[PDB]
């Protein structure tokens, strides 16, 4: 998985 | 069996673009549950866990 966080839900 | 709540455009790095309303199958999650490894008609990859939800 990415080591950066995913975007917040809009 | 899940459905996408919102569009998400892949940011590469084995992420997967998904469109609101698309069905997915979930394989699992990363260490903190924030990313979800999923399968759709467009392939397989990581999507935000918060961008999908069970359906049926």
């Amino acid at each position: 998985a990415p080591t950066y966080p995913p975007p917040l839900p809009p | 069996l899940f459905v996408a709540l919102y569009d998400f455009v892949a940011s590469g790095d084995n992420t997967l673009s998904i469109t609101k309303g698309e069905k997915l199958r979930v394989l699992g999650y990363n260490h903190n549950g924030e990313w979800c490894e999923a399968q759709t008609k467009n392939g397989q990859g990581w999507v935000p866990s918060a961008y999908i939800t069970p359906v049926n």
